[PDB]
């Protein structure tokens, strides 16, 4: 509603999977999503693709892994949620000039329950990922809000 | 040794007729006024503070009992 | 009879069974293909459960392995192509092109496997590397042998670091390179083959300097794994059958301890250390013994390595700072200051530095640095609290030198002008023991800490006394 | 005479705050203990939900 | 709630105290049921049971359930699962800490961890 | 003895569980001892009972869910 | 008895299969023939099928599936009796000292069910011994617990050694010291220390009989000779009607080795890496330590922290049992003070109005009064000067002072270092002295001619002394 006042949708696709609804369509949003920003890249057009948040698709992906039987990693996540992370972000590419030079552009997003930088997760984008926009609980205070 | 400053009570708080209405309609709270001035002595130099203060540690030096002698 | 045909019988993301026939008799460390749309994919055993059935790890795609798909049986490890027309080209972890200019050229072939140098074999270091960069080559220079180790965090300039490296050193040294990509973006390759292209260190004609083996984090847990068995291959037969040196350099290792950890769990194995595969010691121990100096050649690495959470006293970098003979350490906010490197001045440390093998000078001298610097820490305290004015005059004075030396750290490159924008500069050993000598003497405290920031060897130092003057 | 009270306060001061940092470090060592001896239990709950899975 | 927001077509409010026992009842018969308990010692199909009930209460054209939900905060740890998976449905907090309300300081409400998205 | 000196044991039940005593003892411990005190309850009259202490209970109990695969907290 | 052949060989966890009837009974005690000596397993579950599961107190090695096992009838049998001390024995009940096979006229098994609610200790008990410090301010007690803090061999020999010594005299008692995860280099020392000291003899009978349990044993062998020396106690006090004195080493390393046990077994150690069956474990111990109407075993036992932490599981169990706590330190034994006894930190549970009569207990108050006084006004008492000391500061300062050097015993334990003949004070002639100094009746007496001696009685020779 906030972006139909400000105008700005015609140009933006939202990919939605609600906390109610199964974790399967949880796991499958940001993959489907993936796809709706590589046609963009393809064409030689440009996009940019949120996934916020990441973490819950991994809450999503153990909840499915322990009810198939894949023994827990580190924190219960199971032992491959990085091939997950790491096979998804890299479809932000730049492509040759033949092609039209067309990019995906990526922003993926951790939102973190107590802020511990030492779980398995947030690591393990961090490494995937080319920069860092550290957002910090105290200087929303501070009065830099958001 | 009960701390009346991490004790409460909730809707168990009954037990107080009128005779232990009258006297002070819970001694509890006024004990919370103690903490407050000896918060800050170690508050005001004025003798509000001060009476309570002589009057908090007179009162914590009276609660003093032997165990397993009951009153 | 070997049976060449398998059924697949679980696919379990990577983790693929195969139900092999009568009188197979399954071994492990083979290579299991199966034909696929997406090419061969090739299974490395890592068990056999018993009745011809192997688990088995997979080294391409499994979103579209059919089960009941004939699976061929290769035998042994997989087998890449070496020699010196491996030189400047792309190879995949697969052993396949994707630099897409007909096969890759081979006279002979060795397996991604290889065991490690008796203890017969092994020998000694005398050669010293400079790699020009004036706080490395004070505080800790490496050796040809060596395991170097470029400890830190992330935001510390990681593959930066790498770059600087092969700009210098690479082009200098007469030996040929290899040059490995373990689980990395897709940006970071193509970063890596454009820059080094143009420097003619990638030549479409073989006999380079450089080999390249691109293999990335989108392809399955056991690639990532072994991308680097499979350059280090290319390295060992340099080494002995061909008696070059090599200039070796391996990019991030962490993804190789952070894969073998990832099929650790599935495999049955149950994490230890917390989190990571128990096999750590031995999986490291293994790849470290095949770089090093024998008989002939000297294969001196420089692995990148990541420490989580930017902290150094958690187990999985704790057991490889053992591993490897001359750490650094780097960190976020010496890189942020305008220090370029982020290598921090008592914490690089080799096991190579001797007092002998650096010459006596310049050990004395990179040890009153060491002093000089530990002062100025000790005083940040008293600094902060009791102010700089109760501070002694000999006190005060170090201070002083230890600033000085400080932003003398600090020296820009080329694969750096993406900050600074001022290329490289190149520094020899004995012109950084000089300069750095002269602060601490205690005759060269008239120049400032502006002309110490920015500069490369002894000729620049005094270049800029002259500038900041007018 | 300022100077003499000045230097007399510093110490005053000063001594008073080494024994209220002390307070602090008691209290902040209990809490540095706890939480040790949660982090090996965690760490060792995951070891045992897995052997048993 | 259902009934009051369709059928009866009214704007309803809501009180619970504690959701956290829900979340809690389902961590006790999770093993029993076939199931690997996920970091901590809670569900892996929290995520899952604990949205539907916040969506059987939501926000409807035909009636507006304004819910105050209570979690009681586990062992003093506010980072846990079950009080954390409840702020994915919440647009304003008010925190208690327990060290507040003991002071006399009636409601216990941390000033310095209150965020609302119904402030601008 | 402390209570059979002030005179005053004959108006008190004890009950024991002690810690030599098996995991389902102590386990058990508090729950029968209100059946008593219910008894008392129950026939309009008055009663108390002190469970002390239950953090050892608690422990007693642990033994026998850690054997039974119950999640720990 | 029946016969069976071992059916596995796991670890230290060895299953052995019986011929069809019925299997061992729980705890009891089966041995195994083989050319290693003798295995003694001891079964630990029964896993049904005339099968069982074992712990280990002999090293698993030069064992076969198919050996032949005898079950014995019951726990592991240790010898009893005053022909068993001052040697040496393993968890089994034979020479580690290898001075000839030790038998006695009777054996016990090792595990006994506690006594009768009845037979325990109802009332209150005094311990008499010959220290000040301990019977002022921490009475030991009969059936008491009393845990031992600091390091060895800065006073901890001397002080187990004394007490050793004490027992004799007042009874004609016996003590068994019992070693848990003792190194065995260590162990040597102790018993030639033991003799030189005149508390083990080479000529028949002694007092304390040693019990060690070597790291080069498994982890059921240092956890059941701590109820291998208990054996020994009880046999006195049901038997004989004597009091004992049963010590134990380290509780880190009773509990290092049940955590071993534990996750062996099939079961979990989960209680923050540790047995979760330790609370009971120490239940079954330290219960069958009492005092009976015959006799009573009281037990001194000793702390070690794991990390300087008393908020761990096992610090924590342990501070429930214990009723007093001495705290040997080594800042007193620089101030030429032996027993190293810290009279700041000597405190007991068994220290009441009621306990000990109200005369001991009112005394003792104002003895730590004094001392805890005198500590306040020093510090700023340093500070300030020695001589910003007010007229009434300084009564509190004279007073400390007399008490501090009046608590030394010259003792027979540590007689041949400072050359003063030793000394036993009995609790009731401890209470009477300090009512004299209470009454600054010997405020004529210097301070420093309070030194190396103990009762009243005593401190009048060495007032005469110094001034001579």
């Amino acid at each position: 509603q906030t972006l139909e006042q400000h105008d700005a949708m015609k140009y933006s696709i939202i990919v939605a999977a609600t906390a109610s609804e199964a974790a399967p369509l949880q796991y499958l949003a940001p993959f489907t999503a993936a796809s709706i920003g590589e046609w963009f890249r393809d064409n030689g057009k440009h996009a940019l693709i949120v996934y916020d948040d990441l973490s819950k698709q991994a809450v999503a992906y153990r909840q499915l892994s322990l009810l198939l039987r894949r023994p827990p990693g580190r924190e219960a996540y199971p032992g491959d949620v990085f091939y997950l992370h790491s096979r998804l972000l890299e479809r932000a590419a730049k492509l040759s000039e033949k092609e039209g030079s067309g990019s995906l552009t990526a922003l993926p997003v951790i939102e973190t329950q107590g802020g511990d930088v030492s779980a398995y997760i947030p690591t393990n984008v961090i490494s995937i990922t080319d920069g860092q926009i550290f957002l910090e609980a105290e200087l929303f205070y501070k009065g830099i809000r958001p | 040794a009960i701390n009346v400053g991490l004790s409460v009570s909730r809707v168990g708080s009954a037990a107080q007729v009128k005779a232990l209405k009258q006297v002070a309609g819970s001694l509890k709270l006024f004990l919370a006024q103690y903490r407050e001035v000896a918060a800050f002595a170690q508050s005001d130099l004025d003798a509000s503070t001060k009476q309570t203060l002589v009057r908090g540690e007179r009162l914590t030096q009276l609660l003093k009992q032997n165990q397993y002698s009951p009153l | 009879s070997t049976p060449i045909t398998g059924k697949v019988t679980a696919v379990i993301g990577a983790i693929v069974d195969v139900h092999f026939e009568q009188s197979e008799l399954p071994a492990i460390l083979n290579a299991l293909e199966i034909k696929t749309p997406q090419g061969k994919l090739v299974l490395e055993v890592a068990q056999h459960l018993g009745e011809n059935t192997v688990r088995t790890i997979a080294m391409d795609g499994t979103e579209g392995l059919v089960r009941g798909e004939k699976v061929l049986d290769t035998g042994g490890p997989i087998s890449v192509p070496v020699g010196r027309e491996t030189l400047g080209r792309i190879i995949n972890v697969i052993g396949e092109p994707i630099d897409e200019r007909g096969p890759i050229k081979s006279k002979l072939r060795k397996p991604i496997h290889a065991d490690p140098p008796s203890f017969a074999e092994q020998s000694t270091s005398a050669e010293i590397l400079e790699t020009g960069i004036k706080v490395v080559d004070l505080l800790a220079p490496y050796a040809r042998g060596g395991k170097i180790g470029l400890f830190g965090g992330a935001g510390v300039g990681k593959t930066v670091f790498i770059q600087e490296l092969i700009n210098n050193i690479a082009k200098a040294h007469g030996g040929f390179s290899v040059f490995t990509g373990v689980g990395e973006r897709t940006r970071e390759g193509n970063d890596l083959y454009r820059e080094m292209k143009e420097t003619g260190v990638i030549n479409l004609e073989g006999e380079s300097k450089v080999a390249l083996v691109f293999g990335q984090m989108n392809e399955p847990p056991g690639a990532r794994a072994r991308v680097a068995l499979t350059g280090l291959t290319i390295a060992e037969y340099f080494r002995d059958e061909e008696g070059q040196d090599v200039l070796l350099f391996i990019d991030n290792i962490f993804r190789f301890t952070q894969a073998g950890s990832e099929v650790s769990a599935l495999l049955g194995r149950i994490p230890s250390a917390v989190g990571y595969q128990p096999t750590l010691a031995t999986d490291m121990g293994l790849l470290q013994e095949r770089i090093t100096t024998t008989k002939k050649g000297s294969v001196t690495s420089v692995q990148a390595v990541y420490v989580p959470a930017d902290d150094l006293t958690d187990p999985a970098p704790a057991t490889t700072f053992a591993h490897l003979d001359a750490t650094t350490v780097l960190s976020r906010g010496i890189s942020e200051l305008g220090i370029y490197p982020a290598v921090d001045p008592l914490d690089s440390k080799s096991r190579l530095l001797d007092a002998a093998v650096v010459g006596q000078e310049h050990y004395d001298v990179a040890s009153k640095v060491q002093e000089t610097l530990q002062t100025y820490k000790s005083l940040q305290d008293i600094i902060a609290i009791l102010g700089m004015d109760e501070l002694s005059e000999q006190d005060k004075l170090t201070v002083e030198r230890a600033r000085k030396i400080q932003r003398f750290l600090s020296q820009p490159f080329a694969v750096a002008e993406v900050f600074t924008g001022i290329p490289g500069k190149l520094v020899r050993l004995k012109d950084t023991v000089a300069s750095f000598k002269a602060v601490l003497e205690g005759k060269y405290d008239n120049i400032p800490e502006h002309a110490f920031y920015m500069v490369g060897g002894i000729e620049d130092v005094v270049a800029k006394a002259e500038k900041l003057a007018a | 005479q300022g100077y003499a009270a000045e230097i007399s306060a510093r110490r005053n001061a000063m001594d008073n705050a080494s024994k209220n940092a002390g307070d602090m470090i008691n209290r902040y060592s209990i809490l540095y203990n706890r939480t040790r001896q949660a982090v090996i239990t965690n760490e060792l709950v995951d070891i045992i939900t897995g052997a048993s899975s």
